């Protein structure tokens, strides 16, 4: 397996045994309201005379405090000292190691098999206020750091793991994680622990969902490798005007944070209804009102291809195809060919002119608006088309809409042009 | 005073149910709790009112309330009984 | 893979056959989006074949 | 006596209605005798059902 | 890359069990004084007006109403537990009142 990097990872930061506080007021439980009548569990101390271990308040015991995410305090609870619900205080972390991943940098792996719901490791860091968090965030953005190291302890109180913390900062995001972060109360303080969502075996990577608030920061692509990956690291953005459509899809249409701001600012603030942030329903009026500019960047072409593969809306596809009509850069078109844009355009056709959720005249206008760039793109070999067989779809749609003769004649010209192309030679392989 | 039965607010009745050890609350129960509270208050207030009217007074005192409650088998300690 | 140095400069293959070797390497890796005129994809394919 | 003892477990030197309610409701025969009385500012004894708790 | 990881939310029941312990440990009044006083005055208005209500009478009425509601909710929780549920419904309220004899 991969070589251990535990000491090398440790040398990168100041190791902490416990959370540090900017001041004594921050991090206090109940917003600083000292519950003098501390919640004492009624458990009787169960001392095993052989091992001398107080087995009270165990995993399978009925300790009320354990269920309510509160740790027993020695000298105040009936469970006695050294009970089995002092995991944070005793710092009984699971055994873990650090290994260098292929793309994510350092990552945490389980040195032993860990049971379900077992406490893995306490997330450690400096407890800071909002202004200190903003200052440190600005400093790190100036430093160009490409790694998140902030977690929200609670409202207005954050934990920074950049310069000082624990091994938990090396845990990587997974869209189908095996662990999760939870908030617990230890004494008059609040802690953030990491617990096992399932059974984890030795050598497996330990990961948790980041559920990250960007606070307006740009999306970062997710390389977790999970099948259920959304492709980007993120979470519910700023409270309003921040997003109307998903980023890749919005940037595919040429829209950005400013154009998504402007529509909501012009109508929602002037007594016209815009729903909350939800991409399950497409607002056609926004897409129609959006401005369109030609594409000259290949990453934007990849975002366009992703939007074609994802969005089912008729109007978004109409405006993307119109933007492609404005687009005339040959390199972007070659990239779209590499991305197999014809494959996506086949489904885009099929959904609209084979399945009929719209009107025949509007579908005819769509078909005339989508045949043009197909006629215009550079093509040199039917190997390109063979990755899509879009000609079959063209035959099906000219046969279905045979009464609309301009579409039929355009598809005639298109298939005549495409049939002149040869096929790129592909070396046969032994069988 | 016009329809202040809504003054018994939803968090308050939630707290009252929570003291009884109830974990989950249905959405339709609040009108029922308001109704039964109105019925109980109606009965006790009626008995206190006729107690006061027999005493030739115009102000209901705590003694009438404790008397009415104790007559319904709901004896209250701490208010001069 | 797109760098100034070349993988095939450490072999006996003549520079006139570099595109031939990259087409062999690309076709061996079952790639289908490849086009003969795209030298970049050829270099990526041969780089992933020789140094996966 | 029972109220002073219940206060003593609460580390208090002031007898309040809470301690009186605790003393009355935690004794079987006293609960039987004072069944139909409500103690003002007495509160409720802590009681959570067994199957109400999660697993 | 200055984003913040969120602490997520609690499970349903954890904060419920917490506040159960908190309200069963503490003894303050749970009904607001002034709306309850207005409600008592509204009920008393229906029989004979110009009826002044001493503060001690209103406090005694509030204490009795809270005790009655707490007992009724304990019985209704027992009813819900008997029906293999953890959520109380109005039918359990009606059944508890029926068996208690308050409702005929
Ligand atoms: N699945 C994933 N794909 C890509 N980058 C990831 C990732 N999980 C975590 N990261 C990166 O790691 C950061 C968290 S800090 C994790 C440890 C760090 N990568 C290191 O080795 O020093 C994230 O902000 C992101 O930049
Ligand atoms: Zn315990
Ligand atoms: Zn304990
Ligand atoms: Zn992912």
């Amino acid at each position: 397996y991969p070589a251990d990097k535990t000491e090398e990872a440790l040398t990168t930061f100041k190791t902490l045994s416990q959370n540090s506080y900017q001041n004594k007021t921050l991090g206090n439980a109940h917003n600083g309201r000292s519950t003098a009548d501390g919640m004492s569990c009624d458990c009787e101390e169960n001392w095993d005379t052989v091992s001398g271990i107080n087995n009270a308040c165990g995993e399978y015991s009925e300790c009320i405090n354990r269920l309510t995410s509160i740790e027993c305090i020695s000298g105040t609870c009936s469970c006695g000292d050294d009970c089995q619900n002092q995991r944070f205080q005793k710092k009984q972390y699971a055994p873990i190691a650090v290994f260098e991943t292929e793309k994510k940098g350092y990552g945490v792996r389980a040195q032993a098999d860990i049971r379900q719901d077992a406490f893995i490791y306490e997330y450690l860091g400096e407890v800071i206020d909002e202004s200190t968090f903003r200052k440190r965030k600005e400093n790190y953005d100036n430093q160009g750091l490409e790694h998140f190291y902030f977690m929200m302890l609670q409202k207005g109180e954050f934990i920074d793991a950049t310069a000082k913390g624990g091994l938990g900062r090396f845990c990587n995001h997974s869209c189908r994680p095996n662990a999760y972060v939870d908030k617990w109360e230890v004494g008059n303080k609040l802690r953030m622990g990491i617990f096992a969502k399932r059974e984890i075996y030795k050598g497996e990577e330990i990961c948790f969902d980041y559920n990250v608030d960007r606070y307006g920061a740009n999306p970062q692509k997710c390389y977790c490798g999970e099948d259920n990956c959304i492709g980007f690291l993120g979470g519910r953005t700023q409270t309003d005007s921040a997003n109307i459509l998903p980023v890749p899809i919005a940037e595919a249409l040429g829209s950005t944070n400013a154009q998504e701001q402007r529509w909501v600012r012009l109508m929602k603030e002037q007594n016209k209804s815009i729903k909350a942030s939800d991409y399950s329903s497409i607002n056609e009026d926004y897409v129609n009102s959006l401005e369109m500019r030609p594409i000259a960047d290949k990453d934007e072409a990849s975002k366009v291809t992703s939007a074609l593969l994802k969005t089912q809306d008729y109007i978004i596809l109409r405006k993307l195809i119109e933007r492609v009509s404005l687009t005339k850069d040959p390199e972007v078109l070659k990239e779209i060919v590499r991305l197999r844009g014809y494959q996506c355009v086949a489904n885009i056709l099929t959904m609209i002119v084979l399945d009929q959720e719209q009107q025949q005249v509007d579908v005819e206008s769509f078909t005339l608006s989508v045949l043009d760039m197909l006629e215009s793109w550079p093509n040199s070999s039917r190997n390109r088309i063979s990755s899509s067989q879009i000609e079959s779809v063209l035959e099906s749609v000219k046969t279905k809409l045979k009464k609309i003769q301009p579409i039929g004649k355009k598809i005639n010209s298109l298939l005549n042009s495409w049939s002149k192309l040869e096929i790129s030679y592909k070396i046969p392989k032994s069988q | 005073l016009r329809d202040n039965i809504q003054g018994i607010t939803k968090p308050a009745i939630r707290r009252l149910a929570r003291r009884g050890g109830v974990k989950r609350i249905s959405g339709l129960i609040y009108e029922e709790t308001r109704g039964v509270l109105k019925v109980f208050l109606e009965n006790v207030i009626r008995d206190a009112v006729t107690y006061t009217e027999h005493a030739k007074r115009k102000t209901v005192t705590a003694m009438d309330v404790v008397y009415a409650l104790k007559r319904q088998g709901r004896t209250l300690y701490g208010f001069g009984g | 893979p797109q760098g100034e140095m070349d993988l095939l400069d450490s072999t006996r293959i003549h520079p006139e056959d570099y595109s031939l070797a990259r087409k062999m390497a690309a076709d061996a890796l079952d790639i289908e989006d490849i086009d003969d005129d795209d030298e970049s994809a050829m270099r990526n394919a041969i780089y992933e074949m020789v140094f996966p | 006596e029972l109220a002073g003892n219940a206060a003593r477990d609460n580390k208090k030197t002031r007898i309040i209605p809470r301690h009186l309610q605790l003393a009355i409701r935690n004794d079987e025969e006293l609960n039987k005798l004072l069944g139909r009385v409500t103690i003002a500012q007495g509160g409720v004894l802590p009681n959570i059902q067994a199957v109400l708790l999660p697993k | 890359t200055g984003g913040v990881m969120k602490p997520h939310r609690y499970r349903p029941g954890t904060v419920a069990l917490r506040e159960i312990r908190r309200y069963q440990k503490s003894t303050e009044l749970l009904i607001r004084k002034l709306p309850f006083q207005r409600l008592v005055r509204e009920i008393a208005q229906d029989f004979k007006t110009d009826l002044r209500f001493q503060s001690a009478a209103i406090g005694a009425l509030q204490e009795a109403s809270e005790a009655y509601l707490v007992g009724l909710f304990e019985d209704t929780n027992l009813c819900a537990i008997h029906a293999k549920r953890v959520t109380i419904m109005p039918k359990d309220i009606q059944l508890a009142r029926r068996i208690r004899g308050e409702r005929a």
